[PDB]
């Protein structure tokens, strides 16, 4: 996986590949790994797939009944909080590694959150099996207070950076802008690579495959 | 990591490095190391980054929940805390911290625990794996009762020397200072350090 | 401290009756009325609504008949919280059954369970029986179709037919009266709106006042089929049968 | 009247009705004295029969070598405590090689009484102990009461008719605290005490419990013929 | 007659036990009063020192629960001190777990949950006190949250609270009646406190000396109490006008 | 402290009546007027914001709470027994539900979860009944608009219109007159815009008086609840 | 010694044009041993069907909880569950054995009944969701089932020709895997009716 | 009525007549007084001689709390005894964590806290004791006392049991002549000729004097008892002033 993210001058950018890989096998080539937390703070995920779900979902669910018993928009720090001592509580056994970004009352935040429940503050992060490649293009080329379409450039070409070099790593390039006046969910935001064209077709015609016995049921 | 807490005449001043390693990858160059637990109880952190957070925090609470009962807590009080919490879980922590504190009472005082979770009072302390490599210098430089320019100087020296050695530490040299006269936070960047 | 205020729900009467089983009987004989009729070739669930408004949203409406499983129904006559708390319990033991032996639970295992819990709240812990009575209406392979009841003391018995609630000493009395061992569910069915209609504290026996259902072994290859009745076939049953 | 019902409720004079009722028990018990010198600590107890067939009722119990208790009310409440006392000796013993204070022991046995007083539920002792001891301070003698009112004195008596004892000791006080290192005369000064508490039954060889703890003395009981040199 | 024992309803529907939870909150005879400027929110109440042994700093119905939250209490001071120490300990866990420093109209909320509890549940009495927590809220800005031993809460412009309540009231009702705005249109706290006690020496018809009063004030990111000095410095400039 | 209340404090009486549960009723019928009317596309529930006192801000006390995207509530009684019935209400929608089938509760059963706990305090050890009863108003895909009443006992009943609390007896004749099943959302507020100024004393305003909607999906869906502002309540007031 | 491999067997599900394809093959062994060829490994809970290949035990016991989770279920909402529903159903129920899963590669197919979309989707022992719109692969020669699909897959086939397509897949997947095989079947999935065909195939 | 039956009930008044029972129990015990003094404290109790055979000196009534901190109370005795043992529960796990001695206010609640406890439910009864207690912290002295209900206040003076109103006048005469404060020995003296006056209302049976002290210069800040010579000096003090 590659994730990342950017606090640039308005807000956030977070961004992610989408190829989810079961060994050395592509499951899926357009999944989704920018998950909702609140409607102004999303979580890129890498590590342990079904962690980084159930994890951000959790604190997600715990979130909404916070906000609906205070009235007023989450906080990232508390999501933050609440990811990082229940990551810490577990040692390490939820592989959840995340990227937490999003837009309080006190501007926008970026985080990055560790499997054993160590968190970093930065203006910059990567994550994931492409951390390196997609950190490469974060050195070379971010500044503090970007413009918005900038900051989505790079953050696009620090994933995409991931995708190429980086064999975890693959399919599209989502993004998600998170600012105090919108909150902009991009899917796909790139297709970098094309579908490869099969040159025949090779469907069997009916008929072709070997029944014994058929049964019929309607509903 | 390279760490130090100094206590000099107006108080103390607590430095450190910026670099977080995984490995032989810098994953956070621009750490901030230096902690509040409270107004004028600061901490330096070397291990485990999940651990020595997750005890700041459990600390900063402790503190925060004294305070609304019994007023500002003392230096030792905050040391207390932190020992208490590293030797009586010794067993699942990597954490060496140094404590340090203003009071107008006791003015600047540090308190180191290591590994063990055991207590140590100095006056100054310095932990981390670069740490190491400045027993000899510190030891020979360190002075009672300096200025506070001797102090910056001092604690920039030391992390300098650290920082140049160490792979594990590294980026800023950050420092917090803590007198009467509040809480004043420093940087200094490796085009200055490095030449020294 | 606290035995000052305690109600102590569970001792006898010097005439060695259970206080708040019988004052729980006394509720229930105010519940709206329940019948439950077993014919040779299904059973028939028929209930009274209570208070009802025009304004009530019937079709959506479920006070008296629920579903234990696809074999399993009750009529229900009381606390209608109370038996949503047993009949999720009910509903749960049904499906234990069903996960350990991969057979469908017997009708009698589920009543004696419910049963044994009603018993339960009147032998210890000191809270208040549940008020509640049920009528189960079922069917298994080894007894075929089967009518039980249950009462707050815990204490269960099989019918051909049987009614709980209010004026069940009336209802029983015109079953005993009209109910023969070769009866066919439509007779049946009948039977039970009849003695509703006679023995309601109502004016006019209506659609909008009655819950009605069916267990049918009746459908094609010989497979159970459960029917809730929906408001308009009520309706369809009282014209069919000449009460409206 | 109203406020008897239980431990827990306060009578609207401050009173504690069910702990008076407790103290009440300890009247109807038989009488027990105990007394002390410099040297030695010496109880003396009037043991009390069913009928002629039944044996004497003990009244003496033993707490560790240097410490033990005479009692009078409840003898299944005295065995509670007692055995409470011998383990709290015994910790004593066994974690810090020490002998445990008489004045710590019936500061122990005051506060499990009073936990009783206090909570729904229990109910007081119903029983008063006499503590003699010998330990690191010399002699010692408490009275225990289940009120959790624990009292170090010279000499004392509780159970039935207790003040006449009571009294003779008051009026003793200046002759039996200076019998020291004379086990047998001070044992006289207990019995001729306990003998202003009877009325018509007296003193037989069946009936008289002693015990005595000393200097040179563990805690040692004496009943049936080896009392007799006494009656 | 034992539902007037233990908080059962009453054949009524009432609670016989949170009624009288009410009554014991005058217990104390001491009226308080909370108001809102534009960036504080100040809380005085009467400060009655009866006995002459008694340390006079210790005389306190103020509680300095947060940093940023203040809670004066009307009821008496043990039950004060047991929603004090809670309410402390409340927005302490609640720092911890959320990052962040407890709303003063949160922890109100949770206190009143609390206070519910002990209306429904038998073994439980409720407290018998009134709890007004301030605060300048860095979302909401000032704050006035109130909880009663019924378990309610409601936010408020101003408030009062005591045996004299209705005529303190009634008086800051009147004023908000004319200026027709929620707070005191003023700068400095300084003069917000002088607003409160000249508006409570009005409705209550005495005047005060430094040590009649305690004062309690919130700014953003610190509650403060008022000194004696503070206050009889505040007591002159009222006089002088 | 032992919680030595392990006993009901609801027993059944010699007549078969629950004294507390009747009592609780009682609170309730004690309680400001609430009701709820259903149309064709959506479901209104209604109250009066009887203010305690005029310095009090009464948009704090929401007496409409949102528990789902699409379910509202509304009540007559005691607030602070309702108020945390919303929080377990709320709670108990994702622990026993979205958690487990990534989807909020129909509204049928999270109303029969909320009736289920008002039941347990009504059976349970050391406890009375809740002194309310709740109008629950919500839209799910399966089910469509309903609306729910659920009273101390834990028993619930679904609605076509009702009314709750002080004025009901009237309120619920008037309800019955006016509806129909052919109402849209707009007639349906018209109406209980009406129905709650016959059990209103004083000021009559989108000040004084709470409104929400279970309608359209405002902008994975939009929320269908939405609390009516002070302005858009007035605006009625001038077609009424 | 790995659970995941020592009773083998696969399952294999694609989408078509308005409809749904499931399948999987009958095999049950002890490693090298050969013990049951009538051991399917898909189920149904009303119109929404899960495969589960894995360790065979846990099979059994997972078709057990869905069918009594999704009875209860049923009983509750008065309507059967939906593929999107059951997904989230079987995720929620693996994840909850997080540190000690049910060792098995769970599939679920089906259509939802109310909007007529085609569903399958895949999950890991613990619970993640592989939603994938062509085709989900599972068990013992998922490898070879990924190549399968991958060259012989297409979108939007008429029912019987996904036939064709998912028991080729299927057919010649098994043939290169020891641990499968033994015969298969083949639901083929519409919105009111199913067709199930037990495939010829060789017996090695 | 029946509202005074059970502890934690309030009557219509809005009181806990419980509790107001136990301070009758409070009003019968033994005088018990607290003297704030320049740099420390003063505690002092009077002790009945029941009978001639009591032992001197021995039943020692005022308790040490850690090393800086003197209890002292009237009423049920034992009741006493068991809030000191919590006080000591208290302050042992404060100085645990904190390392610090236990300041007195923050000691002064832990009591607080726990016997207000005592009123909050009826299947426990609440303290049949008034505690005066107190000493010296980093903040200098304080010294407090401790009621039934779990109301307590910071003191000049403090008194209660039975010659309590005969005492509180004696502490009044002393704040008001003597407001640039009193001295550690002076303040033991003026304790000793306070229960020495307050024995008036227990003249009836002789009594014990039993003084305790906490100063900053006199004992270092612990908490010692007044014995020996100093003890023999402010009995015969107060002695002479009753004469
Ligand atoms: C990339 C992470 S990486 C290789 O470290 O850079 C992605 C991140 C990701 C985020 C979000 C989603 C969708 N919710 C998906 C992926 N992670 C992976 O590719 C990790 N892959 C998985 O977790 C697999 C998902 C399957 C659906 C393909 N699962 C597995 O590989 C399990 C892992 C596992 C095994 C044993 C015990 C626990 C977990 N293997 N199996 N069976
Ligand atoms: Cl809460
Ligand atoms: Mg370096
Ligand atoms: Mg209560
Ligand atoms: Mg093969
Ligand atoms: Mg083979």
């Amino acid at each position: 996986t590659t994730i990342a993210g950017v606090v640039y001058k308005d807000g956030i950018v977070l961004g992610a590949d989408t190829r989810a890989t079961e060994g050395m096998v592509v499951a899926d080539k357009n999944c989704s790994k920018i998950h909702f937390i609140s409607p102004n703070i999303y979580c890129c995920g890498a590590g342990t797939a079904a962690d980084t779900d159930m994890t951000t979902q959790l604190i997600s669910s715990n979130l909404e009944l916070h906000s609906l018993s205070t009235g007023r928009l989450p906080r990232v720090v508390t999501a933050n909080r609440m990811l990082k001592q229940m990551l810490f509580r577990y040692q390490g056994y939820i592989g959840a590694a995340l990227v937490l970004g999003g837009v309080d009352v006190t501007g926008p935040h970026l985080y990055s959150i560790y499997p054993h429940g160590s968190t970093d503050k930065l203006p910059y992060v990567t994550m994931g099996s492409g951390s390196l490649a997609a950190m490469a293009v974060f050195e070379d080329k971010f500044r503090p207070d970007m413009e918005e379409e900038e900051a989505k450039n790079l953050v696009s070409e620090a994933i995409a950076a991931g995708i190429f070099n980086d064999l975890g790593s693959g399919g599209n390039i989502d993004l998600c802008v998170i600012s105090k006046n919108k909150l902009d969910f991009l899917r796909p935001y790139t297709v970098p690579n094309k579908k490869g064209t099969r040159l025949g077709r090779y469907r069997c015609e009916k008929g072709t495959t070997a029944v014994l016995t058929e049964k019929i049921t309607p509903l | 990591t390279s760490i130090m807490a100094v206590t000099f005449k107006d108080g103390v001043i607590l430095g450190a490095d910026s670099r977080t390693t995984t490995g032989a990858y810098i994953a956070n160059r621009v750490t901030d190391k230096l902690t509040r637990v409270h107004d004028k109880i600061w901490c330096c952190r070397s291990g485990s980054a999940a651990d020595t957070q997750a005890i700041a925090d459990i600390v900063q609470y402790h503190l925060e929940l004294y305070t609304s009962q019994y007023g500002t807590p003392s230096t030792e009080t905050a040391a207390s805390v932190f020992k208490e919490l590293c030797y009586e879980n010794k067993d699942n922590l990597t954490a060496g911290i140094i404590v340090a504190g203003y009071d107008d009472k006791n003015k600047g005082e540090v308190y180191t625990i290591p590994l063990g979770g055991s207590v140590h009072k100095l006056p100054y302390a310095i932990a981390g794996s670069g740490s190491t490599f400045i027993y000899g210098y510190c030891d020979k430089n360190f002075r009672e009762n300096m200025s506070k320019e001797e102090t910056v100087d001092f604690i920039k020296h030391s992390l300098s020397q650290a920082i140049k050695w160490d792979g594990s530490s590294g980026g800023v040299i950050r420092m917090v200072v803590l007198t009467a006269a509040g809480v004043e936070r420093l940087i200094f960047y490796p085009d200055e350090y490095e030449q020294l | 401290g606290s035995r000052r205020y305690d109600s102590r729900t569970t001792i006898f009467s010097p005439e060695g009756r259970l206080y708040q089983v019988e004052y729980a009987l006394e509720s229930i004989s105010h519940a709206g009325t329940a019948i439950g009729i077993m014919a040779s070739d299904g059973i028939v669930l028929a209930a009274e609504r209570k208070v009802t408004s025009t304004l009530l949203e019937q079709d959506t409406s479920t006070e008296k008949l629920y579903k234990l499983n696809d074999k399993i129904a009750v009529a229900v006559a009381g606390l209608t919280a109370d038996a949503e708390i047993l009949i999720n319990t009910a509903r749960i033991h049904a499906q234990n059954y069903l996960k350990t032996y991969n057979e469908d639970i017997p009708v009698e295992i589920l009543v004696r369970r419910l049963s044994d819990i009603k018993q339960g709240y009147t032998q210890h812990g000191g809270l208040r029986p549940f008020g509640v009575s049920f009528i189960y209406a079922g069917y298994d392979d080894r007894y075929g179709y089967q009518l039980y009841t249950s009462n707050p003391s815990g204490n269960y018995t099989g019918w051909k037919a049987i009614s709980v609630g209010a004026n069940t000493s009336a209802a029983q009395t015109l079953l005993q009266m009209d109910y023969k061992d070769d009866m066919k569910v439509d007779d049946a069915i009948e039977l039970a709106l009849k003695t509703l209609s006679k023995t309601t504290d109502s004016s006019a026996l209506t659609y909008d006042r009655l819950e009605f259902a069916t267990i049918r072994k009746g459908a094609n290859d010989g497979e159970v089929y459960q029917k809730i009745f929906k408001p308009q076939e009520i309706k369809d049953i009282l014209v069919k049968t000449g009460i409206t | 009247n109203n406020y008897d019902g239980d431990t827990v409720t306060f009578s609207p004079t401050g009173r504690l009705f069910q702990v008076e009722y407790a103290l009440e028990a300890i009247k109807q018990g038989s009488v027990t004295v105990g007394l002390r010198s410099n040297t030695h600590a010496v109880l003396v107890a009037l043991k009390r029969n069913a009928d002629e067939l039944s044996s004497y009722q003990k009244k003496i119990i033993k707490c560790d070598e240097h410490m033990g208790l005479s009692l009078a009310g409840l003898a299944p409440d005295a065995r509670v405590l007692s055995n409470y006392l011998r383990q709290q000796c015994n910790y004593s013993s066994l974690v810090f090689n020490r002998k445990l204070a008489v004045e710590r022991a019936g500061h122990l046995l005051c506060d499990k009484a009073q936990k009783n007083t206090q909570s729904y539920g229990g109910r007081p002792y119903g029983v008063g102990l006499l503590i003699i001891g010998y330990d690191k301070s010399g002699a010692h003698l408490l009275e225990f009461q289940p009120s959790g009112n624990v009292t170090e004195l010279y000499g004392t008596a509780i159970g039935a008719r207790s003040q006449g004892a009571k009294t003779y000791l008051e009026r003793t006080l200046d002759t039996f605290i200076k019998i020291d290192g004379n086990p047998d005369e001070l044992i006289k000064a207990g019995v001729e005490a306990i003998s202003q508490s009877l009325r018509d039954e007296s003193l037989t060889v069946d009936n008289l419990s002693i015990a005595i703890v000393g200097k040179d003395t563990p805690f040692t009981i004496y009943d049936g013929e080896a009392v007799a040199k006494y009656i | 007659g034992y539902d007037r024992h233990i908080t059962i309803f009453s054949p009524e529907g009432r609670l016989y036990q949170v009624e009288y939870a009410f009554k014991a909150t005058n217990q104390t005879n001491i009226n308080s009063l909370a108001v809102r400027g534009k960036d504080c929110t100040v809380v005085i109440s009467q400060k009655k020192v009866p006995d002459k042994l008694l340390d006079p700093t210790t005389v306190s119905y103020i509680f300095c629960i947060s940093r940023t939250i203040g809670m004066v209490v009307n009821g008496p001071i043990p039950d004060a001190r047991n929603a004090a120490l809670r309410a402390k300990a409340e927005a302490a866990e609640f720092r911890y777990k959320y990052g962040y420093d407890m709303p003063c109209d949160v922890l109100a909320k949770r206190m009143a949950n609390l206070s519910q509890i002990y209306t429904q549940r038998a073994y439980m009495r409720p407290l018998g006190v009134i709890l007004t927590f301030v605060s300048v809220d860095e979302e909401l800005g000032p704050s006035i949250y109130k909880t009663d031993p019924a378990g309610y809460y409601v936010g408020y412009k101003a408030t009062a609270t005591g045996p004299k309540q209705q005529e303190i009231t009634t008086n800051l009702e009147n004023h908000f009646k004319k200026s027709k705005i929620d707070h005191i249109n003023e700068e400095s706290w300084e003069k917000v406190v002088e607003f409160a006690i000249t508006h409570m020496i009005d409705a209550l018809g005495t005047e005060f000396s430094k040590n009649d009063l305690e004062v309690g004030v919130a700014t953003k990111d610190k509650f403060f109490t008022l000194s004696a000095e503070n206050i009889e410095e505040r007591l002159v400039a009222i006089a002088e006008q | 402290m032992t919680d030595r209340y392990s006993f009901s404090l609801t027993t059944f009486s010699p007549s078969g009546k629950l004294g507390q549960i009747d009592y609780a009723l009682t609170a309730v019928k004690q309680g400001v007027t609430s009701l709820g009317i259903k149309a064709t596309n959506g479901v209104v529930i209604a109250t009066e914001k009887k203010s305690s006192s005029p310095l009090a801000m009464s948009e704090t006390l929401s007496k409409v709470s949102l528990l789902t995207p699409d379910i509202g509530a509304v009540y007559s009684g005691m607030g602070p027994d309702y108020r945390v019935l919303v929080d377990k209400s709320r709670k108990v929608a994702h622990t026993s539900y979205k958690r487990i089938y990534g989807e909020y509760p129909p509204t049928k059963l999270l109303v029969s979860e909320v009736a289920k706990i008002m039941q347990e305090a009504t059976q349970s050890g050391g406890v009375r009944p809740f002194g309310v009863s709740l109008l629950i108003a919500g839209h799910d895909e399966f089910n469509g608009f309903s609306l729910y009443q659920v009273d101390p006992s834990g028993s619930y009943f679904p609605w076509k219109a009702t009314a709750i609390g002080k004025g009901s007896v009237a309120a619920k004749t008037f309800l019955e007159k006016r509806w129909n099943d052919e109402l849209e959302l707009e007639d349906a507020i018209h109406i209980a815009l009406l129905t709650l100024k016959e059990s209103v004393e004083g000021e009559f305003n989108g000040d004084t008086i709470e409104l929400a909607i279970i309608g359209d999906e405002n902008p994975d869906k939009g929320p269908r609840f939405r609390k009516l502002t002070s302005q858009e309540i007035n605006d009625r007031l001038e077609a009424l | 010694s790995d659970p995941s491999s020592i009773n083998g067997g696969i399952v294999v599900a694609m989408t078509g044009k308005d409809c749904v394809a499931i399948a999987c093959d009958l095999r049950l062994g002890s490693q090298s041993l050969g013990v049951s060829n009538k051991f399917e490994k898909i189920f149904h809970y009303g119109h929404v069907f899960l495969g589960i290949t894995g360790l065979a035990t846990d099979v059994t016991t997972l078709n057990e909880m869905f069918r009594y989770k999704t009875n209860l279920y049923k009983l509750k909402e008065e309507r059967a569950i939906e593929p999107e529903t059951f997904t989230q159903l079987v995720s929620s129920s693996l994840y909850e054995r997080r540190f000690g899963p049910y060792f098995v590669g769970p599939v679920v197919a089906g259509i939802n009944s109310k909007s007529g979309k085609p569903f399958i989707a895949g999950f890991d022992l613990i619970g993640c969701i592989d939603e994938a719109k062509d085709f989900i692969v599972s068990g013992t020669a998922s490898d070879q089932l990924f190549g399968m699909c991958e060259s012989l897959y297409e979108p939007n086939l008429e029912p019987e020709d996904l036939f064709e397509t998912i028991s080729q897949a299927l057919l010649n997947a098994a043939d290169r895997d020891a641990l499968s095989g033994w015969g298969a079947v083949v639901y083929i999935i519409k919105k009111d009716e199913v067709v199930k065909r037990y495939l010829k195939m060789r017996q090695d | 009525t029946g509202y005074d039956l059970s502890n934690s009930v309030f009557s219509p008044d809005g009181r806990n007549f419980q509790v107001e029972y136990a301070v009758k129990a409070v009003e019968n015990g033994t005088t018990s007084i607290g003297i704030k003094c320049n740099d420390g404290v003063v505690f002092a109790v009077e002790k009945l001689i029941t009978s001639k055979l009591l032992v001197p000196q021995k039943n020692v009534k005022i308790q040490v709390v850690d090393r800086h901190i003197g209890c002292v109370y009237s009423g049920l005795i034992p009741d006493g005894r068991h809030l000191v043992n919590r006080g000591r529960e208290e302050a042992a796990s404060f100085k645990k964590l904190y390392k610090t001695p236990i300041p007195i206010p923050a000691f002064a609640d832990r009591l607080g806290q726990y016997v207000q406890a005592h009123t909050l439910y009826n299947s426990v009864r609440p303290f049949g004791v008034s505690t005066i207690f107190g000493g010296v912290d980093k903040n200098g002295a304080h010294l407090y006392m401790l009621e039934p209900s779990g109301s307590y206040w910071g003191y000049k003076g403090a008194a209660t049991g039975k010659g309590r109103q005969s005492a509180k006048a004696e502490l009044e005469k002393l704040v008001d002549h003597h407001p640039e404060g009193l001295s550690a020995r002076e303040a033991v003296k003026q304790a000793a000729k306070i229960i020495y006056l307050a024995h008036e209302d227990n003249k009836e049976k002789d009594f014990e004097l039993e003084i305790s002290w906490c100063s900053l210069s006199e004992t270092n800040g612990l908490h010692k008892f007044v014995k020996g010579d100093l003890l023999q000096e402010a009995i015969d003090f107060a002695q002479k002033e009753i004469n």
